[PDB]
């Protein structure tokens, strides 16, 4: 067995939305959903805080989440300068639950 | 970062009027091209934006139809037709540019242009 | 190349659903989902294997899943318990093909 | 940290759809969706370019991706003798923007 | 202690009735609380329950519309109120948490309350 | 030798015929088996086929609620019951095996079959 350094980040993307992130051997990141996305119109940046400086991939990163209960489903973008922009459909003011795991690479 | 517009200027009601506006640089993923709509005495607003990477627009309620954002290709470059000019209307707009999707916040617009007036009269 | 210790397991989650996971360097799995889904209410714990303790995550996970020559969309949340939540639509008595990649992180 | 090799290939799947790939320690492939599908039906292989030798799975690997500014998704399988297969639903004329982060293990 | 149980009695028809249920202890993941019912000499069966990670609910089709299941935030409690009773409802009622979400199986529900004694007169 | 072909020949209109092929093996996943229509003169093009992998059937528009395709098991065999032969389906019909999905074109099919005359006659 071969162990590589482990960093940890949650965000409050905004709407709603949280983002956990686990970062291994300063490359693989493997983003969980979490929270409620509502109010926010397709290809409009986050309302929230930004992934912080450690997390920033390299290239855009779409991360595909899905609604619960339904089979409906979502993007985010995590951007090079750490903005997170909806690439859903048009949420208005009812809450959905959003789940979901995705990964990328920084380097 | 840099930006630089032309067009607008007088115009006769129910007229027509051309902006354009073209960014020096590409600051990132999610790049967005737009303008921003500043009425006399009121709060900026963002009233018409593309998004580069996957083509696609955002319009304000109150100029859906009648405004039309398009871009060219190996030129880094937005243009906004604008028809059916109201009166209302007038105002002074600013270009915008941002990478991370359409705001409505003012701030991290990496580009902002000085801007250009746009008179609707008789 | 680097080389690290692999494992294998094959879980008839219920409800029709196959799930083939690979665990790579004992952190990193991948999800395979087969077969075809029926006969489960949202929410619901699906009625067959649960996941061996050496796969179990330390924390919840969700994985987005597709179902094929369609739009249509599911995720399912493999608990540290080793139960699997069935957390897309209520699906009917036809079943539907059910397939897609998710990783996870167990440590 | 440890360092492993990377490799990186694009492949213009065809029908407008467009695949990143980035293999990391001869094993791990993250696939990143880019483009706009178009033409193409349930079932049908993507008359594009085939997964060339270096990125081809010992088997086939489903991969979900998400259409941006929509609730609806696809997926697609990479065979092992590197032919993409499509499994969404059945696209008109009109293309639709692809996006997604899908990983799978070659080895 | 894993579950410590309130409420509950003596009813008029048509009437309402509340009932408690606070668990000392979570288990895990998809934490479910609910109430189950063992009608007198009949197959018991999940009747209500609650996912506190995602905030969603299961009635069954006897009680839908009638029974209102709700939470209140750190207090890891389920309150079940109980409308428009019909003599048919007589029951014991069990309380029941578990982790992994909703299933019909008495099965592995970590927490079993003692139960409750419901019973509905004209 | 891969595919090996049998059954059609000479049938009255509106009448029936069946057509069967089996693989010798197996070449990948998406494993696929149909079958081609090339009429006198005219291009071939893919009319029917079966994904093993999916349960998933392609039929073209023209011979759609006509014919049918079904499998067995453990024993790699597809087989084509025509119905409702029109005059206009008088054609060699190709089978075709490949691992890859559904395809038109005469390409990455790892089996092809040296054809059979499917004739509609008065």
């Amino acid at each position: 067995s071969i162990d590589v350094p482990v960093q940890t980040l949650t965000v409050e993307a905004g709407n709603g939305l949280q983002l956990q992130l686990t970062k291994k051997n300063n490359d693989l990141v493997i983003v969980r959903f979490f929270g409620s996305v509502s109010n926010i119109q397709k290809g409009w940046n986050m309302s929230g805080t930004w992934v912080d400086r450690p997390f920033r991939p390299a290239a855009v990163q779409s991360l595909v989440g899905h609604f619960a209960g339904r089979d409906t489903s979502f993007h985010i973008d995590i951007n090079p300068n750490g903005s997170i922009t909806w690439w859903g459909a048009n949420i208005d003011k009812t809450p959905i639950a959003t789940r979901g795991n995705g990964s990328y690479f920084i380097k | 970062v840099q930006l630089q517009e032309s067009g607008g200027g007088l115009v006769q009601a129910g007229g027509s009027l051309r902006l354009s506006c073209t960014a020096s640089r590409r600051t990132g993923s999610n790049w967005c091209m737009g303008w921003f709509r500043q009425l006399a005495g009121k709060e900026p607003e963002l009233v018409v934006a593309l998004n580069f990477d996957y083509d696609m627009t955002y319009y304000a309620d109150s100029v859906k139809g009648r405004f039309t954002v398009s871009r060219d290709s190996g030129k880094n470059t937005v243009y906004l037709q604008m028809n059916s000019l109201k009166p209302e209307d007038t105002a002074i707009y600013y270009c915008a540019a941002r990478s991370g999707g359409f705001s409505s916040n003012r701030e991290l617009y990496d580009g902002w242009g000085q801007g250009t007036q746009v008179t609707v009269s008789s």
